[PDB]
């Protein structure tokens, strides 16, 4: 679980200064304000939309993530597809040992 | 298709001339420490600023990244050939 947190903390590090194009070979640094604006020409709105609204797009987004961290440990229901990878092993084996 | 070795440089996400935005139609403006180009995003091919690939969107104080330069439009390199022509041909009957 160590290695495995250190691979997701390097797709994060690269998403984030560099964007998309360290998958297709040389990683090119990139300011991730105008990483944004080429996130929304994909679209189909203009640059203008992000450049004009800097200040109100980014307090959208940290909100957001805020919103996330409250919805997680609201309930335990949330996480119900991981459970049951586990509970459904740990009670196959369960039924093999009595099986005797 | 992969692309080989790369080049750093200089960017500001806007050009403000005469007080008014301008974006770029393809690309973001890049630069050398002297003057300024704008660039395909998977080549390096500078090309100078006009009006042909920039496109203008508000005033010039909405948005943090600025940089000042000249921009040009494709009318001057016919109107310095047009206008100071017809400007100087008429020049000609004011002296007598
Ligand atoms: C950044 O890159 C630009 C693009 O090459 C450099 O501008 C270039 O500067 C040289 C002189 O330093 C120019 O050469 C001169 O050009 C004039 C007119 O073309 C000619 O009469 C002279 O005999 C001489 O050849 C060159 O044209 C010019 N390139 C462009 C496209 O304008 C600039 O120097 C670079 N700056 C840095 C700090 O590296
Ligand atoms: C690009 O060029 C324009 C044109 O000069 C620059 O606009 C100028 O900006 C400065 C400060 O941003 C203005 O100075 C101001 O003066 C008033 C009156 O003294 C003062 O109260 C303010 O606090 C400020 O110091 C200047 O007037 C203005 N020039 C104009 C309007 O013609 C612009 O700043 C340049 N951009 C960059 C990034 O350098
Ligand atoms: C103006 O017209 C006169 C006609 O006598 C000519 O001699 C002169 O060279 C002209 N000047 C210009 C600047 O065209």
């Amino acid at each position: 679980d160590e290695m495995i947190a250190q691979y997701t903390s390097a797709l994060l590090a690269g998403t984030i200064t560099s964007g998309w194009t360290f998958g297709a070979g040389p990683a090119l640094q990139i300011p991730f304000p105008m990483q944004m604006a080429y996130r929304f020409n994909g679209i189909g709105v203009t640059q203008n939309v992000l450049y004009e609204n800097q200040k109100l797009i980014a307090n959208q987004f940290n909100s957001a993530i805020g919103k996330i961290q409250d919805s997680l440990s609201s309930t335990p229901s949330a996480l119900g597809k991981l459970q049951d990878v586990v509970n459904h092993n740990a009670q196959a084996l369960n039924t093999l040992v009595k099986q005797l | 298709y992969v692309p080989a070795q790369e080049k750093n440089f200089t960017t500001a996400p806007a050009i403000c001339h005469d007080g008014k935005a301008h974006f770029p139609r393809e690309g973001v403006f890049v630069s050398n420490g002297t003057h300024w180009f704008v660039t395909q995003r998977n080549f390096y091919e500078p090309q100078i600023i006009t009006t042909d690939n920039t496109f203008v969107s508000g005033n010039c104080d909405v948005v943090i990244g600025i940089v000042n330069n000249t921009v040009y439009d494709p009318l001057q390199p016919e109107l310095d050939s047009f206008k100071e022509e017809l400007d100087k041909y008429f020049k000609n009957h004011t002296s007598p």
